[PDB]
């Protein structure tokens, strides 16, 4: 309760029982990850350089 | 400030010898010397 | 910077006090004692009771008496 | 023949040779922006 | 109590036979520039990738209790301050809370712990986000709770969930938390001057008063002068933020100014308090209360950091309070006020001097004193103290509160060279530029006494 | 026929990383984008300068 | 005003009399153009006779 | 005698 400086983003949370997806989401412990070998490239018969 | 040389070897420690050199930093050239020119008279020699 | 005024004055509550400036008149006077006098916190205990020019041609007088007595305090 | 009395002599001279701008109190140095000309 | 002037600094704008020594005359009737350089450096520094905010983790504590909002009888009706005793003869009430924290059968006590202790019949009932238990009594009580012990305020504790030895079903539950993070800011610095070596026309002699009353070298005023803007930017710079995140402060090319506070605005956000007075009462009352809660027995040593008049204004208030101290007699033999000086004029010759630079608190708080000679600056320091001083010097500051492991204070840094030179011959300017920024990770380490004259 | 182009960059982007949280193109000379995993900026502008 | 004021400083703190002294020259972080300066100092001469 | 913070020194800085 209360702030350490002026700019401070977050509030310590609390919950009770039973823990839920939205309950480890909202406390910034749910991320989602990126895919890195699949990588989709527009397709285009491209006229450049010619 | 350069500090005492006047001190036994285990007193001349590694901040003793760093207060040496900042010492050194802090001199600016244009300090009094009795048999040499000044270096804005070796400069416009050159 | 061309009159010399000596004052007498009383910081309030806290003692009495005996100053001496130079400045053209006596309002700057009073300027340069509550900007510049050792109560610049409390520059409005400053209460200036008597200012008078320092004038030359006796040169041998008194010009600022103010003393403090056990039965002021 | 230097007693150690002649050496605190020799050391604790008076040496704008060898003395920093900041003093022990903070004090800064002027006269090391002057050249003498 | 009084001054009498020495020195007048007036600007050039308003005014060779042989010499006596080459090397120029400095007086002490004149005063002289502070370098904040001893000040600054004994914090230690800390190097960054770039000029980005960065932040890091804040870690706090878990141990809660949820204060109570208000407290119902079993038909809806809120209890008054002013009510009979509620849940008498185990009768069930409600006990309503901002948050669903306690659970089934589990036993919670008011802020008489262990002589009114409430058993939980049920889970929470939502009342929009508060939490509705409909309690009663675990301790035998006929009388039921008294009314004042049942208002808005009252701090709630678990205890533990009982059953009975046979056939029974799942009482309780359990709780988590969370950390928080904070940022900062960084600032940059520039300067420029039109130049060789000669002065420029920003000049002011200092002429003495005494009874009957060279060439310059640039390179190196530019450098100290700048060293200046970096020792005043670290130290006693603000920041000009909103909440919003708005900057309100736009420089020349639209772009907004963007600074950081310095260390003395972020210290000066916890553990700061104004005096008129000095009084041992204060600073004894307010290191204890900082140590009861935060520091070990043995880890209640605090450093005053305070000016030169600062040590004579703690100086002879410790002798205030010694001299009160009715219960014993302070003798020559133990403190020695008077010693023996060896000297040419008598046999039996005397001395005389003591201060007090020490003073130790009960429950272990020792107060200790240390002189810092930044505090005693002629040029920043304007307002006097009627003590002799410039008011800056009676300001204490407590660094280093306990043990961290690591340091609380430092200077950031960009990797490498961040400071920037340039000419610019047309006129002939020479433009230097450096960003800078001083991170202080927890304020509430850092306590402070300042002078109430230098406030508002 | 005489041509001529310009650029111009503010200062501080002499050393200036890019926190990729999508990843940095270059436009290639045959109209496509092409996916490049260098960080500092001033790399992408001179690119497309030429 | 620079610091944050958004009620502005008192009258009594605009007064004649009132010492002012140099912090420092911040400027931002793009397109900044030149600010500040540098100050110097003076020597007066003593003197005696044989 | 140069130690590795010392050759990150001497690498970090510009070469400008």
């Amino acid at each position: 309760a209360g702030k350490l400086g002026k700019f401070q983003m977050l509030g310590f949370q609390h919950w009770k029982g039973l823990t839920s997806d939205n309950h480890l989401g909202a406390i910034f412990q749910q991320a989602p990850q990126k895919a890195t070998n699949l990588m989709v490239q527009l397709l285009a018969f491209y006229r450049g350089k010619s | 400030n350069f500090p005492r040389q006047m001190l036994p070897f285990s007193k001349k420690t590694k901040q003793w010898r760093k207060d040496c050199l900042l010492w050194a930093n802090q001199k600016t050239f244009f300090n009094y010397s009795l048999v040499r020119k000044s270096v804005i008279h070796k400069k416009i020699n050159y | 910077a061309m009159q010399l005024w000596v004052m007498e004055y009383e910081v309030t509550g806290i003692g009495k006090g005996c100053a001496m400036c130079k400045a053209i008149n006596p309002q700057q006077a009073e300027m340069l004692l509550k900007s510049n006098g050792i109560y610049n916190g409390s520059s409005y205990l400053y209460k200036v009771t008597r200012i008078e020019q320092v004038i030359v041609p006796p040169c041998n007088g008194l010009m600022a008496e103010q003393v403090v007595t056990y039965k002021d305090v | 023949v230097l007693s150690p009395k002649d050496i605190k002599y020799i050391e604790t001279m008076p040496d704008y040779i060898g003395q920093g701008a900041v003093d022990q109190m903070d004090n800064i140095d002027e006269r090391y922006g002057f050249v003498n000309q | 109590a009084g001054k009498l002037g020495k020195f007048q600094m007036l600007g050039f704008q308003h005014w060779a036979p042989q010499k006596a020594t080459n090397l120029m005359v400095q007086l002490l009737a004149f005063y002289r520039g502070k370098s904040l350089d001893t000040f600054l450096n004994s914090f230690p520094t800390r190097e960054f990738e770039d000029d980005n905010e960065y932040y890091w983790d804040v870690i706090g504590s878990s141990r809660r209790n949820i204060p109570l909002v208000e407290a119902r009888d079993e038909n809806g009706v809120v209890v008054a301050a002013n009510a009979a005793n509620v849940g008498v003869g185990t009768s069930p009430f409600y006990l309503v809370f901002p948050e669903d924290w306690f659970a089934d059968g589990e036993v919670i006590v008011g802020n008489l712990n262990q002589v009114y202790p409430f058993r939980i019949l049920g889970d929470a009932r939502m009342e929009g986000t508060n939490a509705v238990y409909k309690v009663e009594l675990m301790g035998g009580n006929t009388q039921g709770v008294p009314a004042e012990r049942l208002q808005q305020g009252e701090r709630f504790s678990i205890e533990f969930a009982p059953v009975e030895k046979e056939l029974s079903r799942k009482v309780g539950d359990v709780r988590f938390t969370s950390p928080v993070s904070m940022r900062n800011e960084w600032t940059t610095i520039r300067i420029q001057h039109k130049v060789g070596n000669k002065l420029n026309k920003k000049l002011a002699m200092g002429i003495p008063m005494v009874r009957n009353l060279w060439m310059h070298y640039v390179d190196w005023e530019v450098e100290l002068q700048f060293d200046e803007y970096k020792n005043n930017a670290m130290a006693w710079g603000t920041s000009n933020r909103n909440l919003n995140g708005e900057y309100m402060n736009f420089g020349k090319s639209g772009n907004a100014i963007k600074t950081g506070a310095g260390i003395f605005e972020q210290t000066e956000v916890a553990n700061t308090m104004y005096y008129n007075t000095f009084s041992l009462k204060l600073l004894e009352d307010a290191l204890y209360e900082l140590s009861a809660s935060k520091l070990a027995m043995d880890d209640r040593l605090f450093v005053i950091k305070t000016g030169e008049r600062g040590a004579i204004q703690f100086h002879k208030e410790v002798l205030k309070t010694v001299s009160g101290w009715t219960t014993f007699v302070l003798d020559n033999n133990s403190t020695r006020v008077v010693e023996k000086v060896q000297s040419r004029l008598h046999s039996n010759a005397l001395s005389a001097g003591f201060q007090f630079v020490e003073y130790k608190a009960p429950n272990g708080v020792r107060v200790r004193l240390d002189v810092d000679p930044f505090y005693d600056d002629p040029v920043r320091n304007k307002i006097l103290h009627p003590m002799g001083g410039v008011a800056f010097s009676y300001r204490y500051d407590i660094w280093y509160i306990g043990t961290m492991d690591q340091p609380n204070i430092f200077k950031c840094k960009i990797k490498g060279d961040n400071e920037y030179r340039g000419y610019q011959w047309g006129s002939a300017v020479i433009h230097r530029m450096a960003t800078l920024g001083v991170c202080v990770l927890d304020p509430t380490r850092t306590m402070s006494l300042i002078p109430a004259i230098l406030q508002g | 026929t005489t041509i001529r182009i310009q650029h111009k960059v503010a200062g501080n982007k002499l050393n200036k990383k890019l926190a990729m949280g999508i990843p940095m193109v270059r436009n290639l000379e045959s109209g496509k984008q092409v996916k490049d995993t260098a960080n500092m900026w001033m790399h992408y502008v001179d690119w497309e300068v030429e």
